[PDB]
């Protein structure tokens, strides 16, 4: 039931450092969908970036109105957790441009991401949802 | 007290001016304190040597 | 007046080494850096209140009464 | 030499023989 | 078998060692006790029966307060608050005497050997001045010449030193962890350079330098302790840290039991 | 003068525990604590043990004010499984651990001895 | 001016003021002396009648203290010397002075 | 190049209590006015007679030490001999309530 | 005559109340994206709230660890259904400058906090709050933001020093060289004036055109001055972090204590002809230098001369004697 | 350069003590 | 107050189990807030003690001397050469728990001293006491338990 909705290699063009110690920018293409863009905010030291490094990005509505979080439990759980960067936040804002290509703004936390792509204009998300990156 | 032997006092009237000795003046060098002022309604009448 | 006793900084006992401090001038004709040094305090927290102790209870007790 | 001129640490010995022979309250009893 | 200790320096009134294979909370707990819950002896009231001096009596009084005793025996001893007694028996108290004279021209000093013990002291070693310096002399109180004369009986009950600082055996504490930032929990303040703008820890050589661009560890946790503490000399450097030990335990096993009432 | 008194720092109250227990309707099996005389000595101590065992929950401790020498803590646990029987293990576990640190001390005291 | 507009009061304090980060605004930190000299009337209910029992017993001096009792009439009988004090009954339809206990409303006043 | 006069010190346009302001350069004016008017208010010792010098109003502390900071001034104010109040270790930090 | 109905002033048509110094700069330190918080903490906090629920929030960021941002845990502490917007000449809905405020639902998304928002202010937060949910809440609104920066500014700790004062020496020659070519520009129009050729601009006297352009020019040196130290000074001064982050200090505080103070003055003139044909007498005579009339060269950390030093005094005591004869005039006008 | 930040007096006397 | 103006009065009082505390474990006396300074502009405050920390660790005494050369890059090199930070800003722990805190603090030996106006002369309360017979009003004066 838990599904991934979008699920593409991007591939970063640079990063900027944005003056601070912990965090930066990232900006990717796809591969694929030469219409969609990419950017995303990042933790840059505890996975470090660079120039010319691919990436894959998840949607992951779910992990099979979530309760109070539970401590991880190190037993084995078959849900979209086995990539590295696993992030967690919400959705705000809908955006129509060129009247082609959708585009929303979700959130996390602190942190704030750009999103291009108009195939998926309905399978597309909604409220909140989680994010998975590879390597 | 090695303060307070060393007082001046003059006298004006009620309300008065302020370009009248009120405010300090630059004849004042080498002769009397230009921060040890008193505070509250006679600021520049008391001065120090 | 009196050195005090036990430092608000440090609390060790303090005014041992008070008269000591006094007769490593006179007899010694010794500068203080190095007869601190030799004093032992090697902290300058406890350092600190014999260098700025002052007595007063030499001119307190040269009056006379009773 | 004695005839030298004067450095700006000097003149607290002048203070001195002035406050030694003055005093403070020297005013009000001259 | 856990908490492995090692010793690096020892003397008569310091002791600085290493603790590992601990907890942080576990040693700041083991801080707060060493200053705060150690039962020791000190003087703690006064009954003038004369003064003279060019000072005061109750000046005289916080004067003697600070003056330290022996306090081995201590536990021994019982508390004035538990004592079913009133008014200093000798199982709860110890009694002291202090006698001086104006008989010289010149002026006169009192020295804290002066006074004596007085009541039984039955055979607990209790109460002695402590001297430090090489001639005898426990330090001053007060000084006289030719005409006065103070009469002290001087009563000292038990007291601890988280309610007031005359019964604190401790008066000085050290603390270290991390000499080297790896566990990175701050920065330092730099103006152009973190490393030159600040000086090196004494205890530097005893863990390895950061390796120079390994990547951030996550998973470290504190250990590796430096605590260096120095007693006033009123008890033994080892007995103060065997004895905040036992207070501890004492407590916790207290409050178990408590519990277990309840 | 009649304020609270100056037997709040570690004397008992009379007619009153060392601790009263008091049941929450917060959350399933959530139970606060009041202590009382004492202070971040236990606390941050009990805090920390009961935070280390991981078949319980969650846990916190403050104090309410510095002028009074009393604090609160705040426990939930699984169903089935007890807060009092949960802090009474490891108070258990606490109790073991610094006596292995009480007897290695000595040894090791012992082991410097000059001479 | 001095008579009319403005006079000398009663029920009054005067102190000097320290900061709290744990008192929210309609709070405020009242010393106890002040609290045993001030007082306030209240009334004799039904609903009061054990707590302001329990009060009066509790004498002229333990924090939760009282002060004055009124009976129906024009009656003032002083707690502090009182040596039938633990006897009254306190009737109803009477008033008590007791001390400030907490959350009472007080008005408030800095110059100028 | 035409001086006929120079003064001994620059340092001695001020008066009593502004002797005591150390470093009264590096801060402004109107603290200097609040320090002057503040140093009367000071306690401490005031003679050394007042075992027998009665009067009704009187405020003798217990420790005055000379202060580690002084100008060469008041050395001739007798400060050094008879100080006001006695130093401490202070600190800046805003410690959460108070 | 409660508090809580007494939120807003009804005399200036905006609240009055507010959050203070501290936890203001408190809660700017908390604000900042590149922060993060542990568990130890945020457990703490959630605790120290009063009417917290009972549920935890979830994890902002979860990989080796979870963590939160002090938005993240300062948005359980903004009570429910509550919106705001700033948009202040960034704000492009991916800040980059991280300007502006806007909440929705409650729940902080982005932007720093700070004076101008989470003050007193026309379109404040406090005035938001009060005026929709009902002016009771907005006192446990104070007692929660309040209690949690206090209690997180607790184990962070902050302070200031002397090394936020002193900044790097090739700018403080540019300061030097930029005063030195005021004071060149000053001489040459001093000359100028002393050829007699000058405009004698309409409307004032020769004199009076001659003071303007020496004011002119001084207080253009005083503040490009204050704009270069400011843009030198480094984004981790304590201070900096002290006056953008609100409460108290500003840029000419900061410009007037460290590079430079300008010509103290009495009534916009310079400072008087007190004595015959000059200022002092401890110059030559018949001088308009900016030393002469007493422009101030110094900043406060290098010191200053006796003369500065004077002048300083002359101003002072001027705002003193105006504030203490206005006081009593005034009072006697509201009666 | 010195720069003289501290000062002393009674070697100095000591010093005209053999000039003198 | 201090010697620059820094009137007030006394928040609490804790003791050395909770006070912030150093690696030479050198308790403060007392803690006073940062906003008096940028907006008081004090900075003779801070050079003295600055100055005065040099001057406890040389055993010298110090100097004020309203004009003169001293300057604080001598008294930065000094305080450098006797093993320390080059400013005044010290490494310090947490009261409670003993963590490291994030900033760093400038902290060390200053001269105070105490005022006349203490709180047992300003502390006074009434209710129903001593009468006036020129107006019926409560009379003036603390002395006489006035209102
Ligand atoms: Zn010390
Ligand atoms: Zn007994």
């Amino acid at each position: 039931m838990s599904n991934t909705l979008f699920d593409d290699i991007f591939q970063v063009s640079e990063v900027d450092p944005g003056r601070y110690n912990k965090v930066c920018r990232i900006e990717a293409a796809s591969t694929t969908q030469d219409q969609c863009k990419l950017t995303l905010d990042i933790n840059v030291e505890l996975f470090p970036v660079a120039a010319q490094d691919s990436l894959t990005v998840t949607i992951a509505s779910s992990l099979n109105a979530t309760r109070s979080w539970r401590p991880p439990q190190a037993g084995d759980r078959s849900l979209a957790d086995d990539y590295d960067y696993v992030m967690y936040g919400t959705a705000y804002k809908f955006e129509e441009v060129s009247k082609d290509l959708i585009a929303v703004y979700y959130s996390f936390g602190g942190l704030l991401m750009r999103l291009e792509g108009n195939y998926r204009n309905l399978n597309n998300l909604q409220e909140n949802a989680y994010l998975l990156i590879r390597r | 007290t090695l303060s307070h032997l060393r007082r001046t006092n003059t006298p004006i009237g009620r309300d008065g001016k302020l370009a009248k000795p009120r405010q300090l003046h630059n004849t004042h060098w080498g002769l009397v304190c230009p921060a040890e002022t008193p505070e509250g309604q006679a600021c520049g009448l008391v001065k120090n040597l | 007046m009196i050195v005090p006793v036990r430092c608000f900084s440090c609390g060790k006992v303090v005014g041992d080494k008070w008269e000591s401090y006094l007769n490593l001038l006179q007899e010694d004709e010794l500068d203080e850096g190095t007869a601190l040094s030799r004093l032992g305090l090697k902290r300058y927290c406890c350092r600190r209140m014999i260098l700025t102790h002052v007595d007063l209870i030499e001119k307190f007790l040269r009056y006379n009464p009773l | 030499d004695e005839s030298a001129p004067i450095t700006a640490e000097d003149s607290w010995a002048v203070i001195s023989a002035f406050f030694r022979e003055k005093g403070l309250v020297s005013q009000q009893l001259d | 078998e856990g908490p492995q200790v090692k010793i690096r320096e020892a003397s008569k009134d310091n002791v600085d060692f290493i603790l590992s294979n601990v907890d942080l909370a576990m040693a700041n707990s083991l801080r707060r006790v060493m200053i705060a819950e150690i039962p020791t002896l000190a003087i703690d009231s006064v009954e003038v029966e004369t003064n003279t001096t060019v000072l005061a009596d109750e000046f005289i009084a916080h004067r003697l307060g600070l003056i330290p005793l022996q306090s081995m025996d201590i536990e021994q001893l019982e508390y004035s608050r538990d004592c079913f007694c009133e008014d200093h028996c000798d199982k709860c108290s110890v009694v002291l005497t202090l006698q001086a004279f104006g008989e010289s021209e010149s002026t006169t000093n009192v020295y804290s050997k002066d006074l004596v013990i007085v009541s039984n002291l039955m055979g607990r070693n209790i109460g002695h001045p402590i001297i430090q310096d090489k001639e005898g002399n426990g330090v001053l109180i007060c000084k006289l010449r030719k005409g006065q004369e103070l009469k002290l009986t001087c009563v000292a009950k038990k007291g601890i030193a988280k309610e007031h600082a005359k019964w604190g055996p401790a008066a000085a504490i050290e603390f270290e962890y991390d000499p080297w930032n790896k566990l990175k929990h701050t920065d330092y303040w730099y103006e152009q350079d973190s490393a030159k703008e600040w000086p090196q820890s004494k205890n530097c050589e005893y863990e390895d330098p950061p390796n120079e661009g390994d990547p951030f560890d996550y998973k470290a946790q504190a250990d590796t302790f430096y605590m260096n503490v120095e007693s006033v000399g009123s008890i033994p450097v080892d007995q103060v840290v065997v004895r905040g030990i036992d207070t501890l335990q004492k407590k916790v096993a207290s409050i178990l039991l408590a519990l277990t009432q309840m | 003068m009649n304020a609270p008194d100056r037997f709040e720092l570690f004397l008992l109250g009379e007619g009153e525990s060392k601790l009263k227990i008091d049941p929450d309707t917060k959350a399933p099996n959530a139970v606060v604590i009041t202590f009382e005389k004492e202070d971040h000595t236990l606390g941050n101590l009990i805090r920390a043990e009961l935070l280390n065992d991981r078949k319980v929950l969650f846990a916190a401790y403050k104090v309410e004010h510095p002028f009074f020498a009393r604090f609160k803590l705040r426990i939930q646990t699984t169903e089935g499984y007890d807060p009092k029987d949960a802090l009474k293990n490891a108070c258990n576990s606490i109790i073991n651990k610094l006596g292995a640190l009480k007897t290695n001390f000595e040894t090791e005291w012992n082991l410097q001895t000059l001479a | 001016r001095g008579n009319l507009m403005g006079k000398r009061v009663d029920f009054s304090a005067r102190t000097v003021i320290s900061g709290d980060p744990n008192l929210e605004l309609d709070q405020v930190g009242v010393p106890k002396s002040i609290a045993k000299t001030l007082t306030y009337p209240e009334v004799v209910t039904p609903y009061n009648i054990d707590r302001l029992t329990q009060l009066v017993r509790n004498g002229p001096n333990e924090h939760p203290g009282a002060k004055y009792v009124i009976r129906d009439s024009g009656d003032r009988i002083d707690l502090r010397y009182s040596k039938r004090a633990g006897d009254i009954q306190l009737q109803y339809g009477w008033k008590v002075e007791r001390h400030i206990m907490d959350n009472d409303p007080v008005l408030f006043n800095r110059q100028p | 190049t035409t001086f006929t006069h120079c003064e001994i010190h620059p340092s001695m346009i001020l008066g009593v209590a502004a002797s005591i302001i150390p470093f009264p350069d590096h801060n402004q004016s109107p603290r200097n006015t609040y320090q002057s008017a503040m140093g009367k208010q000071a306690m401490g010792v005031f003679l050394t007679n007042y075992n027998v010098r009665m009067d009704t109003m009187a405020n003798i502390l217990y420790y005055p030490q000379k202060p580690l900071g002084t100008t060469r001034a008041m050395e001739y104010l007798k400060f050094r001999e008879l100080p006001a109040g006695q130093n401490a270790i202070v600190a800046i930090a805003c410690y959460s309530g108070y | 005559c409660a508090v809580p109905l007494q939120i807003v002033s009804p005399q200036s048509n905006k609240p009055c109340m507010g959050i203070v110094q501290d936890t203001l700069c408190g809660i700017r330190k908390l604000t900042l994206r590149d922060t993060f918080i542990e568990l130890d903490q945020v457990l703490n906090m959630l605790y120290w709230v009063p009417d917290w629920d009972g549920v935890i929030p979830t994890p902002a960021i979860i990989k080796p660890k979870p963590l939160w941002s002090g938005k993240q845990i300062l948005s359980v502490a903004i009570p429910n259904g509550i919106h705001l917007q700033r948009f202040d000449e960034g704000t492009t809905l991916l800040s980059p400058k991280d300007n502006g405020m806007l909440i929705i639902d409650g729940q902080i998304i982005f932007g720093v906090v700070e004076k101008k928002t989470v003050g007193s202010s026309n379109g404040g937060l406090i005035h938001v709050v009060t005026r929709e949910k009902g002016p009771q809440v907005c006192a446990k609104l104070f007692g929660n933001i309040q209690k949690v920066v206090n209690f997180w500014l607790l184990h962070n700790g902050f302070s200031t020093g002397i090394g936020d004062t002193i900044a790097d020496g090739p700018t403080m020659r540019e300061i030097t060289e930029t005063i030195a070519e005021a004071k060149k520009k000053v001489l040459d129009v001093t000359k100028e004036a002393q050829a007699n050729l000058l405009t004698a601009k309409h409307g004032m006297t020769l004199r009076e055109s001659f003071e303007d352009n020496v004011v002119r020019f001084l207080n253009e040196a005083r503040d490009k001055a204050g704009r270069l130290a400011e843009v030198n000074l480094k984004d981790l001064n304590n201070v900096k972090q002290m006056v953008m982050a609100g409460s108290k200090g500003s840029f000419i505080n900061i410009a007037q204590m460290s590079a430079c103070v300008g010509q103290q003055s009495v009534e916009g003139k310079r400072i008087a002809f007190g004595f015959v044909d000059r200022t002092l007498p401890h110059f030559s005579k018949d001088d308009y230098s900016p030393e002469s009339k007493g422009f101030v060269e110094n900043s406060y950390l290098r010191g200053l001369t006796p003369q500065e030093f004077f002048f300083h005094a002359m101003g002072g005591r001027e705002g003193l004697i105006d504030t203490a004869v206005k006081t009593a005039e005034t009072g006697y006008i509201q009666r | 350069t010195n720069a003289s930040p501290f000062i002393k007096r009674d070697r100095m006397r000591r010093n005209f003590l053999r000039m003198r | 107050a201090s010697r620059h103006g820094q009137k007030g009065t006394i928040g609490i009082t804790y003791r050395r189990e909770d006070m912030p505390f150093t690696a030479e474990g050198i308790v403060p006396d007392l803690i006073i807030n940062p906003h008096a300074i940028p907006s008081r502009m004090t900075v003779a405050h801070l050079i003295e003690c600055l100055l005065s920390k040099v001057a406890a660790l040389s055993g010298n005494e110090g100097d004020a001397s309203p004009f003169t050369d001293i300057t604080v890059e001598g008294i930065s090199k000094l305080l450098r050469e006797h093993g320390y930070q080059s400013r005044g800003f010290e490494v310090m722990y947490n009261g409670h728990t003993g963590k490291k805190l994030m900033a760093q603090i400038f902290f060390g030996p200053t001269y105070y001293q105490r005022l006349r106006h203490m709180v047992d002369d300003k502390i006074h309360a009434r209710a129903r006491g001593p009468m006036q017979v020129l107006t019926r009003q409560p009379v003036e004066g603390r002395s006489r338990d006035g209102g």
